[PDB]
């Protein structure tokens, strides 16, 4: 295209957007000329580094520090061959909502900072070295997504530049930087305001979807006010990073040659499992941590306090954390119903050091009052949002609601935050944090002894600050899963206010995870995938949400079916049971060949070496949270898999799965709509008015002897 | 082409709540937008508030932020201001004012409006001044009236404005009881000693009390 | 947060005089400052915007000058209508500040006041109230000092000096002091003397009476 | 002043039941009542349930419950001596679920005195050395527990194994090294913030005056510590092992 699409009719213009979700955003867009020919120096990646940068004396540091900006994103948007784009999309607070023009002023303050210090070179060589290392050390790749990307640039690059795609830069072009800096001016601004408070005022409706907006151009006072009032306040340039490693040495494997992490450290305080990288050989490491505490799920109130604590806590050092994540050091903080979840992923350089700073930070933390008010109100807005989501998400909520021991609803979560004061909170936290347990998986380029020192470090710091003492092995608990009366089928309904679609989910308590039941459920899952795919969604055209599958929970295996469509639910049940009879005939219709190819398909589906260190770590961690440790369950289950008949699954069907079943553990759940070839006589269910009084006469499952 | 009609401002007691209007006619509030101004009588200025109805941006002062509520009907090019928890230091005359397209250009103004915060409404007590023979000193003398304890101020004249020259009506002072009191005088010659007895004339507009009091030796 | 030092508080000069008034910002400000005029009982006026620029529709005898923080309205020649209170104002996204107010008055001869006094009426004394009103008129300039004397003993704390402004006819000033008392002090304190010290009456004068 | 003049036997009304009826139910409370059909005495006996979530959370909470209820009851005991001297006996007890209150005696001032009881335990102050003596004294009762008769030991194990959760006495013994008074004094209004009350009233009284007494009580409760009712999802009991 020899032209841009924003041809001075819609430039220096404003939009007022009515969203579907309750979000608050401001969208700033700059159509900008082509730098595809300027791929050699590529100033736009450096600018994208410098816009959304979080550092000492930065703009966003101040705006977070003033509590005006919750989040932002800005940067270059790709476009056609002739033009390219530059977008800025920021979140809004209450005063962010009122001070928008001053926010644009703060944007212009950062622009004034950029004209004030001009171009920078040491930043360019530093980020160039970061992309050098990161392009330098790549393991392997997914053949999907990658190939589509490099085929996107195969059109644009020579046969030697298709690898070295953008991760290497020859020169510094400050004339280009200043040039696009001159392009970033109030002449060039597009404005889009997103608010749900726009009522009666936005007339121009979208043609396809139907959102409504209004132009209502900014008067010239603010514009001329925008050019002349260009000054700097307390702005500083961010400092050189120190998080660059020279650790590049791969450690040779020792006499302790194991394919699975060993319990190298046990205390009544801790429990530590460890394995080094056999395959991938990278200097990197991945670290997983659970912080166990009894008081996490005692009530809604304090769990909310934990969530807000962990959230505002994580947000505190985030401005410091930006360079580490910018350097390729990723992590995770997450509360659980049990406790807190920590993850540390990246290279071997300073995970102890930084993690020390993390433990000291979350150990010793202070509270601001208005920050507390914003986070309290913000998650309060996030609470009553939960009345409006998709019925499958709603169904998975009730799924994990009913199939645990205790569960706190969102209603009482909404009401209990009425009394939350900061002295009450900040008083409870060290009482909370006084006594807890940590279990951890560490994987990557390290030794056992250095791992012992890292763990030692952490818990030492813990006892140093809060005088942490270990837990009781009688308060090492899990939440159990509910026994059924072995033949009963109960159901109840929930009415969705907003959505016109109905949901439903049907659940089966088979057994614990014995070696037989894993292969039972996997094989039965595999055989029901394609005929359901063939008839229900395709042929019966019920809906798009049609899911089935496992439920590994509380050491108990389980079977579930997730379907959301706009139907009568008992009608929908009738076609579910019709699919069940269809499978019933499809049992006896299996040949030997279908059997053998089908179980070989499941074998290669199950058996695979991993393709990512994070992949196998999530699986292993999924054992660790279930305390199972059965490291070679795969070959064990395959050895069982070869010992299976057709009649085995007949006998699995008749007593456990069939309609004539003394071992029937069937339960359905209805999620209603907004205004909501042979079928037998199903038994009458009963409605579930009180789920506690529902569970009042239901027994509980045992737990698993750990392998 | 530019017309700022603000009105609705009346009389209220402390702790109350009012709402004021400003009708910006001849142009759009979708253009360069309007401002609210405190001005106390005999005192300086404050910028109360500014709405940008094109962007919905409110901007308040530091003292009374939150307790007051601005609103803007764009269909009438007309803004509004809900006021709440009204306090006795806010009895004044307030203006609406348009900033125009300039960096500091606040050119137009409005009609102004009356803001009144009072405990009580009371008719005056009018005591005539007594220039006696002891006051007779030289060819210059005067006569006046003490207007006491009233409650918006009294327009005063003399024999219904018959003698205007030499008249000086000192501004009232609000006393501790929430009431005003002033005196209006007029210097008379010593030929006017006992010749003509004048009458100070009380037109208090809100309390509607009219007491014509004669000045006599 | 930046406050404004309007210097000077006031002055007095006549038609055809050069008046420069300097407002000073508290911080280093880029000149977003306006200068105003407001006659009594009237809407204000934009004299100078941006602290250097003239609004269209105003004669060019007035000018503004940015000098760091020192901002100065300059009047070349005064006029008979230019006698009004003036202001200056800093407008950022920050809330807008003002000047202290500068009233423009005329330069006139040193006029000494005429000092009168007035006893309270009869029924006022029958209400348990005694208020003596000392009167001043026709003084220039406004700056004076009036002290009450009850039986030749100085009194203070119950009186007020309501001083009128520049007279429309002749630019003089009228002052009024009002002693406020109970009826129990009237027949007790006979001698009610008014002590006045103005620039013209620098020697204090003492107007007294005996009921 | 506890000497009575209330000697008047109330004749039986339309509430002619042999078993106590739920005369008042709220989401805060639940109230059952019966008048004396057989015995016809001016005396009355009163039973009270104080439900609490925080009861068996830790050894710590049980220690604080014990100490609290003990030193609390010990405080007003010097006043209570005339009440017991007048023929009005009572009981304070704790459970694994909560606290137990008994009021037994004559018709005179059970309302009045009980009001004074609730008002006393609602707003209470702490001495430091009294705390130390009760702490050490129950500590002597804790290592006394290593020495008793094995039937008591057997009943201890009996109720130990056959519940859902159980805190042992050993870890109860060890835990007093860290039990401080501000920690307790902070926990108590947190403890008292949200709880359930159930009550049995029996004796020489009417139904409506019983409703007013109950009203008085829960009113006082909301008055001092802003007690709000519990959820029937945090209304739990323990279930027994298969």
């Amino acid at each position: 295209f020899p032209e841009h699409p924003f041809q001075e009719e819609h430039l220096k213009q404003l939009y007022k957007i009515v969203p579907i979700k309750d979000i608050r955003n401001l969208y700033v867009t700059f159509p900008i000329p082509d730098l595809q020919k300027y791929y050699k120096s590529n100033p736009g990646h450096y600018l994208g580094h410098l816009i959304g940068h979080e550092g000492p004396g930065s703009l966003l540091s101040e705006l977070k520090s003033k509590g005006w900006v919750n989040t932002l994103v800005g940067g270059q948007k790709e476009g056609a061959r002739g033009f390219m784009f530059f977008i800025i999309n920021v979140d809004l607070t209450e005063e962010g909502l009122l001070h928008v023009e001053d926010i644009i002023l703060h944007m212009f303050q950062y622009i004034q900072k950029l004209r004030a210090e001009g171009p920078q070179e040491w930043v360019f060589q530093e980020l160039k070295d970061l992309n050098a290392v990161a392009f330098r050390f790549k393991d392997k790749e997914r053949p999907r997504g990658y190939t589509s990307k490099i085929a996107g640039i195969l059109h644009y690059y020579p046969l030697e530049e298709v690898l070295t795609a953008e991760y290497l830069l020859e020169e510094f072009r400050p004339d280009l930087i200043e040039m696009v800096l001159d392009k970033l001016r109030p002449e060039n601004v597009r404005v889009a305001i997103v608010s749900k408070s726009f009522e009666g005022k936005t007339d121009r409706t979208e043609e396809w979807y139907g959102t409504q907006y209004k132009q209502e151009a900014i008067p010239d006072e603010v514009i001329k006010k925008w050019q002349n009032a260009d000054l700097n306040g307390k702005f500083k340039l961010p400092t050189k990073n120190e998080f660059i490693p020279t650790n590049f040495e791969i450690l040779p494997l020792e006499k302790e040659a194991t394919p699975y992490p060993a319990l190298i450290k046990d205390t009544a305080m801790s429990k530590l499992w460890f394995k080094q990288d056999d395959k991938f050989f990278l200097p990197k490491a991945n670290l997983n941590f659970e912080f166990f505490s009894p008081f996490a799920y005692v009530d809604p109130l304090h769990s909310n306090m934990a969530y807000l604590y962990l959230e505002l806590l994580k947000d505190s050092l985030n401005e410091y954390a930006y360079a580490a994540e910018l350097a390729g050091l990723s992590y995770d903080l997450q509360n659980t119903i049990y406790g807190m979840y920590l993850s540390v992923k990246g290279y071997n350089d300073k995970q102890p050091i930084l993690l020390k700073k993390i433990i000291e930070k979350m150990a010793t933390f202070e509270i601001d009052e208005k920050r507390f008010e914003i986070i309290k109100e913000a998650y309060m807005r996030s609470l009553n949002n939960f009345r409006a989501e998709q019925p499958h998400q709603h169904a998975m909520y009730y799924l994990r609601l009913l199939m645990t021991e205790v569960a706190w609803t969102k209603d009482e979560l909404k009401e209990a935050l009425d009394d939350v004061t900061l002295p009450r909170l900040k008083a409870f936290i060290p009482q909370l944090l006084s006594r807890l347990h940590i279990e951890a998986l560490l994987h990557g380029n390290i030794t056992k002894q250095a791992a012992l020192g890292i763990m030692q470090m952490v818990e030492d710091t813990l006892i140093e600050h809060a005088h942490t003492k270990p837990l009781l092995p009688s308060q090492l608990v899990r939440y159990r899963e509910v026994q059924l009366p072995d033949r009963g089928w109960f159901v109840y309904q929930q009415r969705n206010e907003v959505h016109n679609n109905s949901g439903i989910e049907i659940y089966y308590q088979t057994d614990m995870q014995s070696t037989s039941e894993n292969m039972f459920l996997e094989l039965f899952a595999q055989i029901i995938s394609e005929p359901a795919f063939n008839t229900l969604r395709t042929k019966e055209q019920l809906g798009y949400i049609v899911f089935s599958g496992p439920r590994r929970a509380n050491g108990i295996q389980g079977l579930r079916f997730i379907i959301q469509s706009e139907k009568p639910p008992h009608y929908l049940e009738s076609r579910v049971e019709a699919f069940l009879i269809t499978m019933e005939k499809s049992i006896e219709d299996m040949t030997e060949e279908a059997f053998q190819k089908h179980i070989q398909a499941l074998a290669i589906r199950r058996l695979d070496k991993p393709k990512k260190l994070s992949a196998e770590s999530a699986k292993y961690w999924g054992e660790i949270i279930s305390q199972q440790y059965n490291f070679d369950r795969d070959n064990t289950e395959v050895a069982y898999l070869k010992t299976l008949t057709k009649e085995d699954i007949i006998k699995f069907y008749k007593e456990m799965l069939a309609v004539d079943a003394p071992r029937r553990h069937k339960v359905s759940v209805h999620v209603l709509a907004r205004e909501m070839s042979q079928a037998p006589a199903l038994p009458q269910p009963e409605v579930i008015q009180n789920m506690t009084e529902f569970k009042r006469g239901l027994p509980l499952f045992p737990l698993v002897k750990p392998h | 082409e530019v017309q700022l009609v603000e009105s609705g401002g009346g009389l209220v007691q402390p702790g109350g709540s009012l709402r004021l209007s400003c009708a910006a006619s001849g142009f759009n509030i979708s253009s360069s937008s309007i401002h609210w101004v405190r001005q106390a009588p005999g005192k300086g200025l404050e910028w109360v508030a500014s709405i940008y109805s094109y962007s919905g941006s409110t901007y308040y002062a530091d003292s009374v932020k939150g307790r007051f509520t601005i609103s803007a009907d764009t269909s009438k090019n007309t803004a509004y201001l809900q006021m709440n928890s009204l306090r006795a230091e806010d009895t004044a005359v307030y203006y609406c004012a348009r900033h125009y397209s300039a960096v500091a250009g606040l050119d137009y103004w409005g009609q102004g409006t009356l803001v009144t915060v009072f405990n009580q409404i009371k008719p005056p007590s009018v005591f005539p001044l007594a220039p006696s023979s002891k006051s007779t000193s030289g060819g210059t003398a005067a006569l006046g009236c003490l207007v006491k304890d009233y409650f918006e101020p009294v327009t005063v004249s003399w024999n219904s404005g018959a003698l205007t020259s030499g008249v000086h009506t000192f501004p009232a002072v609000l006393q501790s009881s929430g009431l005003y009191s002033l005196s209006s005088v007029v210097t008379v010659p010593s030929s006017s000693l006992g010749t003509q007895t004048y009458i100070c004339n009380v037109n208090h507009k809100p309390s509607n009390t009219k007491v014509d009091k004669k000045v006599e030796p | 947060d930046i406050q404004m030092t309007q210097s000077p508080s006031s002055l007095s000069a006549s038609v055809g005089d050069r008046v420069t008034i300097t407002c000073r910002a508290s911080q280093s400000v880029s000149s977003a400052v306006a200068w105003y005029q407001q006659k009594p009982g009237k809407a204000p006026k934009l004299l100078i915007y941006s602290a250097s620029s003239l609004y269209s529709g105003v004669p060019s005898r007035f000018s503004g000058s940015r000098s760091g923080t020192d901002y100065t309205l300059t009047i070349s020649s005064l006029q008979p209508e230019d006698f009004a209170t003036y202001y200056c104002q800093q407008s950022y996204f920050n809330p807008i500040t003002f000047g202290q107010g500068t009233k423009v008055e005329i330069k006139r001869t040193v006029a000494a006041p005429s000092v009168f006094i007035f006893p309270p009426s009869d029924e006022q004394l029958k209400s348990g109230t005694a208020s003596v009103v000392c009167l001043l008129n026709n003084f220039y300039p406004r700056e004076a000092k009036v002290q009450w004397k009850v039986d030749n003993a100085l009194q203070s704390g119950n009186s007020q000096e309501s001083v009128t402004e520049q007279d429309s006819k002749d630019s003089t000033y009228s002052l009024s002091s009002t002693l406020t008392l109970s009826k129990a002090d009237y027949e007790k304190h006979k001698v009610y003397a008014c002590e006045v010290t103005h620039q013209g009456l620098s020697s204090p004068v003492t107007k007294s009476f005996n009921r």
